[PDB]
């Protein structure tokens, strides 16, 4: 019945200003007797309440939180926004708008799309294939495991695909995480039998919008059993 | 300042059995309690309010009760939607406004060892004065295994990095990958390096290595 | 009765002029019959008088600086100032200014909080960490001292925990000390029993906002002289 | 110019007995001076001034006299709070205006021989070109202590730094720490390294070497 949207610019720096906007649609800012609210969940934890705003004008902020975080509201474009003044790394996260139409309370029944933020790396580096090849000495009686990890790159994610997207069966990929040098690294693994590498030749096309990078990468049997 | 916590971190519940969590309080809040349901990737639903109350378009499988310092939610029967992230908030004296810690709906799958391999780390990471180990165990449950680095029967902790895959869609068991960086010189004066992985479903740890 | 606070740039490279600001609160500056002074205090030394300035106007220093001291008074801003042209290394002291109410005579009754001043020329270099691991060489019956040292950092001052402050008991940290470098070195350590080196995870965490860096480490005695 | 000299330079006292302290002038001020009251990290405040008159605030357990060039301040009960660096002020003939080298006082437990330690180089230091020897003493009382570092025996002078802590609030003891800081070549060039102590708690002077 009533709709959020979240818009913020999602790749920052250290000690500027964080910007996040939720607008209404489907309703007003001027809504019923209710709060309006802002909260932040980072990646792979639980959900961390920032602030409120009362429809009176009361506002409501984390007592360790206030000192850099302000919410404001506007009627005349019918949002409301959240500024964060000097925001450090540590606040990468999926952050979310909310709202509680029933009653009046803390709780929180209406949400957006909450959008992650990032605040470290930079967005121009694009990746490099770091290919898994399997051994006679690495393969157990007839498993092998073969792959191409995406090393060096940002802004996540990486559209990864085997033989332009034909191999999909038995493709398994992982979650990408973040490395303290600000790069990520995504492993694209497929479980085979030995006697497949001898037929079939993979090549792992790694496609990155942001970087405008393609990259093919051929894996092969490994060159360390030659004879030298 | 106001705290509390829930029980169990981690529960494992066959669906169509009824489940119950519990949430404890440090200090008396009457009945201002409520409970939170989260999906990943979708914002959290709110469940139980006040506790004995269900918010607006929620079946009768959920219900809550208690007081004071102790509170109950109860699920008759688990669909398998009702495996999620359960959070429990108090409203008995805020702001702050204080949130458990969150606890996990399991399925009661039978425990079976994880397949535990090792990726040795290949000269495209060695060239450049670093080193990664790989550490696979696939298809296992339940997702609590203890892994553990160790370097010519010296202990490696603290250096390196887990993580554990969302429970499968068709067998509904987890995966775990741990990666071990190391130097380069730390590496080549080093000759085996192995991954120690204790688990429910293995009837001893089990020590996987490979020699430099 | 009348409160001061000191103020400075903190930072001042050798030769310039080093310019300090004490405003009175609580009254006006000339509120009664007294004297107003600077006084300075090298670190780990007694304390020394620049210069004073007295009511009716006459001005009062010390022979050993009066060439490159000027004090002077504004009552249009109700503060007064302290300025040394010239100033050296050796001038890296806490500064305070004081009054004294009762009496008119040259003592010092009423001191404002002081402020360090310092003079190096370095340019805000970032930490850097060393962990200053045990052996098992020198180790006196299973008991063994372990710590970091923070080296080549400016400026004051770098925050050094353990454990991210988990690890108090037995804890210690040094004062920090200039070398003839312009660079600091400081340490924290802790003796604890060698016997739980290889259970509990040892963490020295470094903050220098300034350089805005943190960095952890690992303390664990090293492999070239383990009991292998 | 005019000269102060406080004695003695360190006391060590319980609290709740009496303390004095004398300061003695290279010329007579009559009985023109003050005494202050530092803690470490605070400004000094002030105690006595005109060498018989209490300053505003100050307790009665503390009182002072003198005169000429001889003057004392008595404290009839140590505070656990009282523990801090005591300074002499003249204002007889100013300026200058001159201050007292200071005096500490200390307290109880008794002597105790310090738990003493020598550090070789670490391997990055060794790398990047200089060296560092580092020996330590751990709690000691009192402060005082002589520290000496002999290479093969050589002489060596201006070649060594010192550090002290505080007195811990808890043990009551303090922490020494000498650094003796060579070049990598310079270290390599002699083989035998030796941290020599002289204590009030050791019967002997130690010596403890060790190997390059």
């Amino acid at each position: 019945q009533v709709q959020l949207q979240e818009s913020g610019p999602g790749l920052v720096k250290p000690s500027e200003t964080l910007s996040l906007t939720c607008t209404v649609s489907g309703g007003s800012i001027g809504s019923s007797s209710y709060y309006w609210g802002w909260i932040r969940q980072p990646p792979g934890k639980g959900l961390q309440w920032i602030g409120s705003f009362h429809y009176s004008g009361t506002t409501y902020y984390n007592p360790s939180l206030k000192s850099r975080v302000t919410i404001s509201v506007d009627t005349s474009k019918n949002h409301f926004s959240l500024k964060l003044s000097s925001v450090t790394a540590a606040d990468t996260a999926v952050y979310y708008c909310a709202s509680r139409q029933n009653w009046n309370d803390g709780y929180f029944d209406y949400w957006g799309q909450g959008t992650l933020v990032t605040v470290s790396s930079a967005s121009t580096k694009g990746p490099s294939v770091f290919p898994l090849a399997p051994s006679s000495k690495s393969t157990s009686g007839g498993t092998a495991a073969l792959g191409c990890l995406v090393k060096d790159y940002f802004p996540e994610p990486v559209t990864v695909s085997w033989n332009s997207g034909a191999l999909t069966s038995g493709v398994h990929t992982f979650p990408a995480v973040l490395q303290s040098s600000g790069l990520y690294s995504l492993s694209s693994v497929v479980t085979v039998p030995s006697s497949s590498l001898g037929t079939q030749t993979y090549i792992c096309n790694v496609n990155h919008k942001p970087s405008n990078t393609k990259v093919d990468k051929r894996v092969e049997p490994k060159s360390c059993d030659k004879t030298h | 300042d106001i705290q509390m916590t829930q029980s169990p971190a981690t529960l494992s519940l066959s669906p169509g059995e009824r489940a119950t969590l519990f949430c404890r309080a440090s200090q008396s809040v009457s009945s201002s309690l409520a409970w939170y349901q989260q999906k990943p990737g979708q914002a959290p639903r709110l469940l139980i309010y006040d506790a004995s109350n269900r918010a607006t378009g929620i079946p009768a499988r959920f219900s809550g009760s208690g007081s004071g310092t102790d509170f109950t939610l109860t699920i008759s029967s688990l669909e398998p939607e009702d495996f999620a992230v359960y959070y429990c908030q108090q409203r008995g004296n805020w702001p702050p406004i204080t949130f458990g810690q969150g606890t996990r709906l399991d399925t009661k799958r039978t425990v079976a060892a994880p397949s535990v391999f090792i990726f040795p780390p290949s000269d495209e990471q060695l060239k450049s004065g670093t080193a990664s180990v790989v550490c696979l165990l696939n298809n296992f449950y339940p997702r609590e295994a203890k892994v553990q680095w160790k370097v010519d029967n010296a202990l490696q902790s603290g250096n390196s990095q887990e993580s554990v895959t969302e429970q499968d869609s068709k067998d509904s068991t987890y995966s775990l990958s741990s990666t071990l960086t190391l130097s380069k010189a730390d590496y080549e004066k080093h000759k085996v390096y192995a991954c120690e992985v204790t688990h429910q479903g293995l009837s001893s740890p089990v020590t996987k290595s490979f020699n430099r």
